[PDB]
């Protein structure tokens, strides 16, 4: 609806993707899994805690991206870094921005 | 501890569980075994409680 480039907003988190169900992991269980690298190769949903997020909308066009890497792994457990979005509007015919 | 669920009162006396953890991790390095798991870390680190 809003015309963002690679918009990060869903109307509701989809329980099925392309006919396949999506793994649902509690945050406390997510802090346990040693093999996060293998798991993250497919998607998953974290749903057991409050997730804060801030977003800045830029009028010009650009590649929508997060500010930092999603994951941070320590010896005590795994965690998700602060979530900040740089949301840009989209021109469909900009080949360079599509490639990036 | 910083975790939400862990409401246990970790003691600060005696031989620190961190020193034991470092000793075991060095031992596992020599035998080429993987280091202690995330789940195994707080099993060892929470043995000292109030």
């Amino acid at each position: 609806r809003f015309g963002f480039r690679d918009s990060p907003f869903c109307t509701s988190l989809p329980r099925t993707i392309m006919g396949n169900d999506v793994r649902r992991i509690s945050y406390n269980v997510f802090s346990m899994m040693e093999d996060i690298d293998d798991v993250i190769s497919e998607g998953f949903i974290l749903y057991d805690a409050y997730f804060n997020f801030s977003y800045d909308i830029m009028t010009t066009d650009g590649v929508t991206r997060l500010k930092e890497d999603i994951l941070i792994v320590t010896d005590t457990g795994n965690d998700i870094k602060p979530i900040h979005f740089y949301i840009y509007f989209e021109n469909r015919n900009d080949k360079k921005l599509r490639y990036e | 501890d910083t975790s939400f669920i862990d409401t246990r009162k970790y003691c600060t006396d005696g031989l620190s569980p961190r020193e034991i953890q470092k000793a075991l991790n060095r031992q596992r390095a020599y035998y080429d075994r993987p280091e202690l798991t995330i789940s195994e870390n707080k099993t060892l680190l929470s043995q000292s409680i109030i």
